[PDB]
């Protein structure tokens, strides 16, 4: 059985990031992304 | 940003008045335009707020050790001794920016709907945007956050601008401490220099007033031999109690009118300048931009964001 | 290619089921056909005359006494009408900025590659297509996104033989062992060489250098055909 049911919103995921003195990241590969943009004219 | 309000037509018009509600009917469906007008301003509002901050897909946290090679991000960073995390930045331009006359215009059917983001979720997002940027550079708005010394991100962003990094490693001391300096004398530019921040409370001045000039207009006669429409119910038969109604209810539906036409030019305004902020949140602070004078003066490092009452600041680092 | 093909595939199916943008035009085109319906709704609308219909009212009076509901209703209609027109000029302006906008993203995405972040789609833009919707316009923003990434160690500079070497264009990472150089977006390591590498000072400035061997082809070669030289000098001699 569903309900309505009242939240506080999320921001979005909590990610501390592996900040450090000498430390790199490097990606090793790639996505070739479509995205979609509508505007009105 | 700027205040969402809600207009009761009956009430601000007619109010808890049967015949001058029985009258008013006959105008048609005037009302039911302004009120979708001002729902369509609220809605543009939190639009507007969510399209300038929410340009994060994680909430980065910056890691305990907050030394990022010499430079001191302490005045942009949250403060955890605080309800609201804000930094001291924000704290400041809080407090020096302010939201009866509320109880007034509450009182004849003008209510103020709260922001659908709370400031806590605004101080939120410019502290993962803060982390992101000096955790990773402009990696995390390219996709996944890539951390790297602030050093060599630095190194590249001099790059960026057309000087060797070698240059930038053999004066870092120097480039820090000028850095450091620089924010340091922003806690005092920013509210002595005035020239802006001047902007959000003209926002902040502008609503008001017009909300004080609109329940101004139900104390103006428009004609009629009152502004009370009780006393013209009390002391007229409804015949001669129509006209008087009929003046008043044109009356206050002009300055309805011209209320939400005001609210509609301003609210075009304030979309154009959101657009620009996010932009601007895009390019400067996601990345490092080429366009000239659009981050600042001289050849743009960094970006900073902040949140301020109804808007945003940015500290602007640049090469000079 | 083959990612390209998937995304493009997807495109499809994401223009219309994840929702999202695609009802703007719809919005224009209800915001417009509820304001006409609007203005013609309002000639139903007494505005305080005996009634809406101006043949009724004509029929019905005389015209000193038909004078007083025309005029009613005259200063109704026009209220609508203005209204109507005051409305169409904003939503004009909103149409007109969007469209400024259209442009800049056709000239600066489609006839070109954009650095300005975010402009062209989220990721770095390679290239845009345009496509017509119904008073309107859909960019199909093509962007390249790093994947899978990597955890190395990092350097500013390597010290060879007290001097300070910086990557040509690249970064210096190590896997834990051996120290290479490559390119910032893309894990491609190279052997430091003074080709890869420039010199700039000593290693007595620059914090969070260290020492690794830069390797010199030049000298390599000269060195190897010096050493058989000395072989030559040596049995030639003796
Ligand atoms: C980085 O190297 C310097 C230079 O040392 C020289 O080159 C090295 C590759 C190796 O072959 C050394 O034997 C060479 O001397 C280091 O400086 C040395 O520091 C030690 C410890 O204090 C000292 O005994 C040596 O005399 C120094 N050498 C010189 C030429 O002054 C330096 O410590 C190295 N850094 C790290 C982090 O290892
Ligand atoms: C990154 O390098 C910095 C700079 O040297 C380190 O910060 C120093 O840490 C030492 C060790 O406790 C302290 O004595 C110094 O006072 C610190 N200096 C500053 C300016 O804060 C930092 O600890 C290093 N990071 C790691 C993970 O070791
Ligand atoms: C880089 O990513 C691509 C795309 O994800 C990888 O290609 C995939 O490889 C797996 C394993 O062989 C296959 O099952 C998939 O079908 C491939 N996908 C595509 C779209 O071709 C590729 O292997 C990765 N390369 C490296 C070096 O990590
Ligand atoms: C960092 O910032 C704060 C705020 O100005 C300052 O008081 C503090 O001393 C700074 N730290 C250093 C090491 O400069
Ligand atoms: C790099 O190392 C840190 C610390 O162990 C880890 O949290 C992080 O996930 C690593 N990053 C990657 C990309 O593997
Ligand atoms: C680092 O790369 C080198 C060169 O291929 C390799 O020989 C070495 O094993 C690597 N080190 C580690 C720890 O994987």
């Amino acid at each position: 059985s569903q309900s309505i049911i009242a939240y506080t919103m999320s921001l979005g995921a909590e990610n501390s990031v592996a900040y450090s003195n000498n430390s790199i990241a490097i990606p090793t590969n790639f996505t070739i992304s479509v995205t979609t943009e509508i505007l009105p004219v | 940003s700027m205040t969402k309000t809600s207009v009761d037509c009956t009430m601000y018009i007619c109010g808890d008045s049967t015949e001058c509600s029985n009258l008013l009917l006959q105008y048609g469906s005037f009302c039911t335009q302004l009120k979708r007008a001002l729902t369509g301003i609220a809605v543009e509002q939190d639009k507007n707020t969510q399209e300038v901050f929410a340009q994060v897909k994680q909430i980065y946290k910056t890691p305990p050790i907050k030394y990022f090679g010499g430079f001191n991000f302490s005045q942009i960073l949250p403060d955890p001794s605080k309800p609201s995390k804000r930094s001291f930045i924000e704290d400041l331009l809080f407090n020096k920016v302010t939201l009866d006359l509320i109880c007034a215009q509450k009182f004849n059917g003008l209510t103020v709907l709260p922001p659908l983001l709370t400031d806590e979720m605004i101080a939120q997002y410019t502290s993962a945007l803060l982390a992101g940027t000096i955790t990773s550079g402009w990696t995390f708005g390219a996709g996944a956050a890539l951390q790297i010394p602030f050093a060599m991100q630095m190194a590249y962003r001099f790059n960026g601008i057309g000087v060797t990094q070698n240059v930038l490693y053999e004066n870092q001391k120097l480039i820090a401490n000028q850095f450091n300096s620089a924010i340091g004398k922003i806690q005092d530019s920013l509210f002595s220099t005035a020239s802006a921040l001047g902007k959000l409370q003209d926002v902040v001045n502008h609503n008001a007033q017009a909300l004080n000039t609109l329940v101004k207009q139900l104390s103006s006669k428009f004609g009629a031999i009152s502004s009370v429409l009780n006393d013209i119910l009390s002391r007229l038969d409804p015949p001669e109690a129509e006209v008087q109604i009929d003046r008043l209810i044109t009356g206050r539906l002009q300055s309805l009118q011209t209320y939400v036409t005001q609210q509609l030019i301003r609210a075009a305004e304030i979309r154009a300048s959101a657009n620009l902020a996010a932009t601007k949140m895009s390019e400067c602070v996601l990345g490092q931009s080429k366009r000239v004078d659009f981050c600042g003066k001289g050849y743009h490092l960094m970006s900073f964001p902040q949140s301020a009452p109804h808007g945003v600041v940015f500290l602007h680092v640049t090469y000079v | 290619a083959n990612q390209f093909n998937s995304a493009i595939g997807k495109i499809q199916d994401s223009l219309f089921s994840t929702a999202s943008a695609l009802g703007k035009l719809q919005d224009v085109v209800n915001h417009n056909a509820q304001a006409l319906n609007t203005l013609v709704k309002q000639l139903s609308s007494k505005f305080g005359a005996i009634s809406s219909v101006l043949n009724d009212i004509l029929s019905r009076l005389d015209p000193p006494e038909a004078e007083v509901q025309i005029d009613r209703l005259i200063t109704g209609r026009l209220q609508s009408l203005q209204t109507y027109v005051t409305q169409q000029l904003i939503r004009a302006a909103e149409i007109r900025a969007s469209a400024n906008l259209a442009a800049t993203k056709m000239s600066e995405c489609v006839l070109g590659q954009s650095k300005r972040v975010d402009f062209c789609g989220k990721g770095y833009h390679l290239m845009s297509f345009p496509q017509s919707a119904p008073h309107g316009v859909v960019f199909l923003h093509v962007t390249y996104v790093p994947a899978q990434e990597k955890n190395f160690t990092t350097a500013p500079a390597i010290c060879h033989d007290g001097k300070a070497h910086f990557p040509r264009e690249g970064v210096f990472v190590s896997n834990g062992t051996h120290w290479f150089v490559t390119q910032r977006n893309f894990y491609e390591p190279q052997i430091i060489t003074t080709d890869n590498t420039f010199v700039s000072g000593n290693c007595d400035v620059v914090i969070g250098i260290v020492n690794n061997t830069v390797y010199d082809p030049l000298q390599l070669e000269l060195d190897s055909f010096k050493e058989e030289l000395d072989k030559y000098f040596k049995n030639h001699t003796s």
